[PDB]
C-alpha cells in the first residue's frame, strides 16, 4: 500500500528470480492513460436537500450528470441509494441544481 | 504513478478526509474554518522559525 515501495504506480504482485550473489524482483504494476476532461460539483441540491456521493465522483458532459469512480470512467445514473443527504445546501460552495432520480416511484405504479 | 490529472483544491482535500474516516461531509460544510486554521498555523510556524 506504501507507494513507490514495489514499483512505479499502483502494485499487483512480484515474482523473485535467483542470481549469483543476489535476488531479482519482477515486479507487476498498475498504470492508467488516454483521460478525458469534464466538469464537476462538490454536491447537489434537489427538493432543498443537499446530496453527496456515498463512493465516487460527480461528473458532467455538458448536460448531463452521472457519478463514476476516481480510477476508471464508467458513468452511472444518480439514484438516491449510491448518495446520502446531509442537511440544506445553503452554505456550501460549489452547489448545482438538478433533479435526482429514485427507484421506488417507478416501481409503486 | 504517471500523468498529472487536475483537481479542485477542496475536492482533493475532501478525499484526504475520506482517507482517515473521517466522512467528506465534515469539510465542506467547515471549509472556512480549516482555512483560517491552516493560515494562522503556517503564520505562527513562520514566526516561530
Ligand atoms: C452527454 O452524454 C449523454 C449520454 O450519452 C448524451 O445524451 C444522450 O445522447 C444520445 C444520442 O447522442 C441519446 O440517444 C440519449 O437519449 C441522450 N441521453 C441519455 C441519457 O443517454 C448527451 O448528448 C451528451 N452531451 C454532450 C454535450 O456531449
Ligand atoms: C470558480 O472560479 C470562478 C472565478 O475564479 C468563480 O466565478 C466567480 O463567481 C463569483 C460569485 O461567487 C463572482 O463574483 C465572480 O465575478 C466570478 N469570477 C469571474 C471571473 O467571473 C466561480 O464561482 C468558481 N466556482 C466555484 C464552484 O467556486
Ligand atoms: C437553483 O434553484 C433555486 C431555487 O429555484 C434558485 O434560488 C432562487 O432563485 C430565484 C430566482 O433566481 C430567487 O428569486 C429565489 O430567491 C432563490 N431562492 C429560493 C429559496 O427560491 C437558485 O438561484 C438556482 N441556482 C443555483 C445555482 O442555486
Amino acid at each position: 500500500k506504501r507507494v513507490d515501495f514495489c514499483g512505479k504506480g499502483y502494485h499487483l504482485m512480484s515474482f523473485p528470480q535467483s542470481a549469483p550473489h543476489g535476488v531479482v524482483f519482477l515486479h507487476v504494476t498498475y498504470v492508467p492513460a488516454q483521460e478525458k476532461n469534464f466538469t464537476t460539483a462538490p454536491a447537489i441540491c434537489h427538493d432543498g436537500k443537499a446530496h453527496f456521493p456515498r463512493e465516487g465522483v460527480f461528473v458532467s458532459n455538458g448536460t448531463h450528470w452521472f457519478v463514476t469512480q476516481r480510477n476508471f470512467y464508467e458513468p452511472q445514473i444518480i439514484t438516491t441509494d449510491n448518495t446520502f443527504v446531509s442537511g440544506n445546501c445553503d452554505v456550501v460552495i460549489g452547489i448545482v441544481n438538478n433533479t435526482v432520480y429514485d427507484p421506488l416511484q417507478p416501481e409503486l405504479d | 504513478a504517471g500523468a498529472a490529472l487536475q483537481i479542485p483544491f477542496a475536492m482533493q482535500m475532501a478525499y484526504r478526509f475520506n482517507g482517515i474516516g473521517v466522512t467528506q461531509n465534515v469539510l465542506y460544510e467547515n471549509q472556512k474554518l480549516i482555512a483560517n486554521q491552516f493560515n494562522s498555523a503556517i503564520g505562527k510556524i513562520q514566526d516561530s522559525l
